[PDB]
């Protein structure tokens, strides 16, 4: 059968609900952002945000809210998943042990019932006595909050009112009560009730509110001083407290729907409000101290505060700092002023957060012809539309080009004492020596000192006493303010050549054979203190600036010839701290001593491509177990440096990596360089504090940005991108986009903001009005936000918008391919468009227009009016395949710049998708399924090979390997269909079989081929996908032996890692439509298997049971080889 | 694969002394293959129509030619390729099909009337139609009919001259339908461009052969009857 493997490339970024409170400790405000399945726990600091613990849960977090029950100083957290699995959590901290403990759980679902229309609503009572839920459209589930629930009990008190819009608990009124916004069959109103837990029944409610605004959307309960409710509607704001009432319809809240809210002040004095256009408001309340104890409301003010991203979270933290969370792109943290700016806004922009948004199209593309590909994702929405470019590794691309191959080292020379100004360098060959200057990206050679212009150098540092160390043949000396005579040439009393020396700012370490020297740097004095000898000759030497910014290092690096040396010394006095000798002909480029912000590690760069994990305490001398990491076939170098700050660590190897961080974790990430041997701390005039890199190739003065796996670059367009294609011959993208415009009375239309559609280098307009006979575009009354689409053609390297092309009025564009058709040697753009009209069913108009971009000018070559909307296009064997309102229409490019229909297919509900490989055609229907359609070229027509019958609502399809077909579903699921083999009749071969089911709890928009890692010429193939929460993952094909290897590991791993919430992983990944709950099969959930790397060995040994291992042969499972399997998978991603 | 195109090219008369009978029993084979466009395109592309337009006019094999020309124009747009040629090709088509409707072999009207019901989409067909006698040949077919001659309707009573004659009047009403459904859109172009004159119109007209009969009596052939009331 088909066996596949699913991991997560990019963790989901778009946010869903944000709650503040005191979840970590008693007296510390924090923020609890849930995004799709992750639960991030930040903390509110004076500088911004600071993460504490990120927890991934098994389910979509739909409703979360903090609550402090009476009897706990800290608070608790309720989370309800999308599969109705409720949990109650508690943070618990003990030293480095930071754990989340589920206090109660239990699935709460009814057997029968329509789910919802307004989604899932959950409200906590203010007195912390019950937990309400709106789940199944005619019920109100009540969870009685007490210590009695070791598992959560549940009531179902019947709502007599069916279609409830919003619901809250009102504040302190001596009895827990409920507000509604109920849509009557004739009108709509706001009713109340009162829950009796002891009697499971509604008592009498105190408010009536027989008719409220016809588009009332939310309830905002106001607190304990002057309790009540505010009913925000589309056009007006009300207030009710049983007797009194106010109402405003201010002219600010007219053009956008209020969607989010929060309570700014603790006595309800202020309220922020966001909308669907970007605006933040502030609903001020005028507190009227009417009597000696009476607090009543007096006035309702609405103040515009400015434009942010389109919010779905809204949380006020402290000190005028508001967090804005955006599903639709670029969640940002903002600051509210007191006075105003030049535009009247109080919103100060602070640090943002990158969101891949709703990805709607992708393309895997390479722009440096390397083995590593880039991924351009059409991210965002209405004004947050932006292309985002995703790369692995570390992008050192601003680098100077210097022709110095195979150089051993470049060491500084200065005369300015307090500055880095005028730093000259040292050229040190083996047998030759020169002096280098730096003109930024260019170099010059001269003669400056006169000491080392005759013999080579190896190590020349920067002494903190404003001096320098010169190591020439067998002696060291200090350096004055650029002299020509020695300060103090301390000779060696052996008359032997130095094998390997080293230097620092306060100490000199020279190895001559086995004798190891020490110099105490006094001002213009080199005093001898200590000395030691090794049992073999010394291979190399390394000095690291460990502490106090003086150069003092209490530890040493010992490497010996033809023997792995783990000998550890006290480098000033040379006291033996630990003595370990491994053995072997492999030589280490000795030791990198760098603390990765939590523990000091020893990093041994072994020869001919090997790497060990050594961990050392700096005061005792205890080492942990070792671990082999493959690097290459050559001896490697492990260094650290200062790029701009934060003490970055680099691995100079044949597989060059940055060791220092990967989302604050010791995980390697590559660079965009083929091979790195050495590094050089230069002082470039065009690159501040950067370093040059010596290789078997050129020298690259480069710096390193924020270190992460998936480096993301944002090209904003300020309009929603539709699709993305790519020209290989021409160097230009192609982006269909969407601009919102309102209609003018005198003029035609007008836009709302200067997006990157109008602001281009050239524009054009659609002509040849071939839809002129239709009287369907009737005149509209107001400018009620029509859409105008165009074709953005974006530059390759600068990403400037080269050209746009406006289409006809009310003409959407739904498909984009750029291929070659026929023997015409041009390479075109083909845009499949359609004519839309509101107050209308499916459209039957539209056209397909072939564009070309000869020499910076977009040209309309051909056009073909087709009755029906053109949903998806693919190239098919030199022919353009289309998909036009449940009809699959194959074309053929004639010589006379037109098209002739070759064939058609009609057994389709709505043919929305097309995917091809060779001569087979994959069609994704609206309601039915995967559909496989042949093409017999000798017959001139199509042919139905097979068809799946099970009604799955498609989202995205992709052919895997010409036997297995992957599809996506609206029910957030994945499945593989298979063309059948035992074709004993014609009925058993027209029925596709569903082989494999899986709940990837996320909506898949895109599929594409292409890996993101280097082609080093395992698994087979690589399919990435693009979703609505910014979750990129990889789907690839396994081998049938490793399927049973890994699937046996999952069922062992499903008893070790206790997931947060006590949710069975078999229960979450189960295929769950509205009617089927078949358990998940066929796929391998790699994100659980990748978590085996984090488990400790006293628990990994219980993972390794009496199991199997295939190295045809047979062997019991062991620890060190199963962890080798995961790292072979982790290098895919 | 086996060259059934080329063999059926051979079996029709090319300056040859065959029988009438084999050729007529071959054209029926030719018409059944012409339903596939892939056969029908390359039949036009090697010029099979000019081969087919060489038959002597009094012939029992003319009925098969009347079948093939209707099956040529039925589903495939091979007739789109019949437009641009050595000039007299359609001038051979219009001169042929208007005769074999007129001479009225007993099923010769059953196809040549169905031929123009589809071929009135192409405007070059209609232009040559009025260049010949046209409705003088077409309305005279209805005014010949004996179901309609009330003075002679009680003379012939057998089912052969009634079931076919109540079918002959059926197809000619559809031929008059698809005639005036086309000229309604011809003269609407000569009103939306002659009276508007850039006020709601674009003056681009290189005279292409284009199917513009608007094809919808439910919506837009109905709608053209309303919009003509802003006429002259």
């Amino acid at each position: 059968m088909s066996y596949n493997y699913v991991v997560t490339a990019q963790k989901p970024t778009a946010v869903n609900g944000c709650v503040t409170g005191h979840f970590t400790s008693a007296e510390d405000l924090n923020l609890l952002i849930a995004k799709n399945t992750r639960l991030e726990i930040y903390v509110v600091t004076a500088e911004g945000l600071r993460p504490v613990k990120e927890v991934g849960m098994y389910g979509k977090i739909a409703v979360m809210e903090l609550f402090r029950p009476k009897g706990e100083s800290k608070d608790l957290l309720f989370i309800l998943t999308a599969k109705y699995n409720a949990c109650i959590l508690e943070y618990k901290q003990s030293g480095e042990s930071i754990d989340i403990i589920t206090r109660a759980h239990g699935n709460v679902q009814d057997r029968i019932g329509r789910p919802s229309e307004t989604g899932i609503i959950g409200i906590i009572d203010p007195e912390c006595r019950m937990i309400g839920l709106r789940l199944y459209d005619g019920l109100f589930k009540v969870i009685p909050l007490d210590r009695d629930n070791k598992e959560l009990k549940a009531f179902n008190i019947r709502l007599e009112e069916l279609h409830v819009i919003d619901v809250k608990f009102l504040y302190g009124c001596q009895a827990p009560t409920i507000c509604f916004v109920y849509q009557d069959p004739q009108g709509r109103h706001v009713k109340t009730y009162e829950v009796s837990l002891r009697e499971k029944e509604f008592n009498k409610g105190p408010w009536k509110q027989e008719n409220v605004e016809a588009e009332a959307s939310m309830v905002i309960a106001v607190p304990e001083p002057f309790g009540g409710a505010i009913i925000i509607g589309q056009e007006s704001i009300t207030y009710h407290n049983g007797d009194k009432y106010l109402a405003i319809a201010p002219p600010i809240i007219k053009q956008s729907t209020i969607v989010c809210h929060n309570r700014v002040d603790p006595n309800g004095s202020r309220y922020l409000l966001g909308d669907m256009e970007g605006r933040l408001f502030m609903l001020l309340l005028e507190k009227e101290e009417q009597m000696d104890g009476t607090v009543t409301l007096k006035d309702l003010r609405v103040e515009l505060l400015g434009e942010t991203s389109i919010a779905e979270c809204l949380t006020y933290l402290d000190n005028g700092v508001v967090f804005v969370g955006s599903r639709l792109g670029d969640s940002q943290l903002v600051k509210l002023n007191v006075d105003s700016n030049e535009q009247g806004s109080y919103v100060v922009a602070m640090e943002t957060f990158t969101n891949l948004g709703p990805i709607v199209d992708m393309c895997v593309v390479d722009l440096e012809r390397q083995g590593q590909g880039q991924l351009v994702t059409c991210s965002g929405a209405f004004k947050e539309g932006s292309l985002r470019i995703i790369r692995n590794g570390i992008g050192i691309h601003e680098h100077a080009s210097i022709d110095l191959p195979g150089i051993k080292g470049l060491w500084p020379l200065r005369s300015d004492p307090n500055r880095e100004t005028d730093d000259t360098l040292v050229l040190s060959f083996v047998g030759q020596t020169r002096v280098l200057m730096l003109n930024g990206e260019e170099v010059e050679e001269t003669e400056l000192m006169g000491f080392v212009d005759d013999q080579q150098t190896f190590f020349c540092g920067n002494v903190a006493h404003q001096q320098l160390i010169q190591i020439t043949s067998a002696s060291v000396r200090l350096v004055s303010q650029e002299p020509k005579a020695l300060v103090s040439e301390w000779k060696e009393p052996q008359a032997k050549n130095i094998s390997v020396a080293s230097c620092n700012s306060s100490q000199v370490v020279v190895a001559v054979g086995r004798a190891l020297y020490y110099l105490q740097i006094h001002p213009q004095e080199l005093r001898q203190i200590s000395h030691t000898e090794m049992e073999h000759e010394v291979a190399c030497l390394d000095i690291t600036p460990l502490g106090d910014s003086n150069g003092l290092s209490p530890l040493c690096a010992i490497g010996l010839w033809t023997d792995i040396s783990a000998r550890i010394l006290k480098l000033p006095s040379f006291e033996l701290l630990h003595k370990e000798m491994l053995g072997g002909e492999i030589i280490p480029r000795s030791i990198l001593m760098t603390t990765f912000e939590s523990s000091h590690y020893l990093l041994c760069a072994l020869g001919d491509g090997a790497l060990f994990y050594f961990g050392l305490n700096i005061e005792t001398g205890l080492l942990s177990d070792r671990k082999k990491v493959t690097l290459g076939t050559q001896p490697t170098v492990l260094r650290t440096f200062r790029s701009l700050s934060t003490t970055n660590v680099f691995a100079c190897s044949d597989r060059p990596t940055v060791i220092y961080s990967s989302n604050h974790k010791l995980v390697f990430s590559n660079v965009n360089l083929k091979e790195v041997n050495y590094m050089c701390p230069l002082n470039s005039d065009g690159y501040p504090d950067s370093l040059a890199l010596a290789n078997n190739s050129t020298l690259t003065i480069g710096t390193i940005d924020e270190i992460q796996k998936l480096h993301i670059r944002t090209v904003p367009l300020y309009e929603s991108p539709r699709k993305i294609c790519y020209q290989e011959v021409s160097q230009c993208f192609g982006v269909l986009s969407s601009r919102i415009e309102v209609q003018d009375t005198s003029g035609g239309t007008t836009a709302l903001r200067p997006s990157a559609s109008t602001q281009a280098l050239s524009s054009s307009v659609s002509s040849s009005k071939l839809f002129s006979s239709s009287t369907a575009p009737h005149e509209t009354s107001f400018g009620e936000e029509v859409e105008v689409h165009n074709l953005l053609i974006i530059d390759q390297h600068t990403f400037e918008v080269l050209h746009a092309h406006q289409f006809l009025q009310n003409e959407y564009a739904l498909s984009l391919v750029s291929c070659k058709l026929g023997k015409d040697p041009n390479t075109y753009f083909i845009v499949g468009t359609a004519m839309v009209y509101p107050e209308e069913a499916e459209p039957k108009q539209g056209r397909i227009v072939v564009f070309q971009y000869s020499d910076g000018k977009l040209q309309t070559v051909a056009e073909k009016e087709v009755k029906g909307a053109v949903y998806s296009m693919v190239e098919f064997n030199g022919k353009l395949l289309a998909s036009i309102n449940s009809t699959v229409r194959l074309y053929e490019w004639t010589t006379e710049k037109e098209l002739r229909t070759e064939c058609n297919h009609y057994n389709n509900i709505m043919a929305l998708y097309l995917k091809t490989k060779g001569d087979f055609i994959l069609v994704g229907d609206l309601m039915r399924s995967v559909l496989l359609l042949a093409y017999k070229p000798m017959e001139g027509n199509f042919e139905e090979i097979a068809r799946d019958f099970n009604p799955n609502w498609m989202s995205a399809v992709e052919i895997l390997d010409d036997d297995n077909f992957l599809g996506a579903e609206n029910a957030f699921n994945l499945f593989v269909c298979q063309k059948d083999s035992a074709a004993t009749t014609d009925e058993e071969r027209q029925h596709l079989q569903e082989v494999g089911l899986f709940h990837l709890g996320e909506f898949v928009n895109v599929f594409c081929h292409g890996s993101l890692v280097m082609q080093n010429l395992p698994t087979q193939g690589s399919v990435l996908f693009g979703t609505v929460n910014g979750m990129i993952g990889l789907v690839t094909s396994l081998s049938e032996s490793w399927y049973n290897l890994l699937l046996d590991m999952q069922n062992r791993l499903n008893k070790v890692i206790k997931s947060v919430g006590k949710i069975e992983h078999s229960f979450w990944r189960s295929f769950h439509t509205e009617r089927k709950t078949e358990p998940a099969t066929g796929f391998i959930d790699g994100d659980l298997i990748e978590s085996f790397l984090d488990i400790s060995r006293p628990k990994m040994q219980e993972v390794v049971a009496n199991l199997q291992y295939d190295d045809g042969m047979k062997r019991e499972a062991t620890a060190d080889d199963l962890i080798k399997v995961v790292e072979e998978l982790t290098r895919i991603h | 694969q086996l060259g059934s195109r080329e063999l059926m090219m051979f079996y029709i008369d090319l300056k040859q002394t065959n029988d009438v009978l084999l050729t007529f029993e071959a054209l029926k084979h030719l018409a059944s293959l012409l339903l596939h466009n892939k056969f029908a395109t390359e039949f036009v592309a090697h010029g099979g129509v000019q081969k087919l337009l060489e038959i002597p006019r009094p012939s029992m094999a003319a009925t098969g030619v009347s079948m093939c020309l209707y099956y040529l124009s039925y589903n495939q747009d091979a007739m789109e390729r019949v437009c641009m040629h050595p000039h007299n090709v359609l001038s051979d088509v219009v001169n042929y099909t208007l005769w074999l409707m007129e001479c009225s072999h007993a099923s010769g009207c059953c196809h040549a009337t169905m031929f123009f019901s589809i071929c009135f989409s192409f405007r070059a067909v209609l232009e040559l139609f009025d260049r010949y006698d046209g409705l003088r040949r077409l309305v005279n077919l209805i005014s010949t009919l004996e179901i309609l001659n009330l003075e002679d309707q009680g003379a012939l009573l057998s089912d052969d001259e009634i079931f076919a004659s109540r079918q002959t009047g059926k197809h000619t009403c559809m031929a008059l339908r698809k005639y005036f459904e086309a000229h309604l859109a011809i003269k609407l172009e000569q009103v939306k461009q002659s009276l508007q004159r850039t006020e709601g119109g674009i003056l681009v007209h290189p005279q292409p052969p284009y199917k513009a009969c608007s094809y919808t009596h439910e919506q837009i052939v109905e709608m053209m009857e309303f919009l003509i009331e802003y006429g002259p």
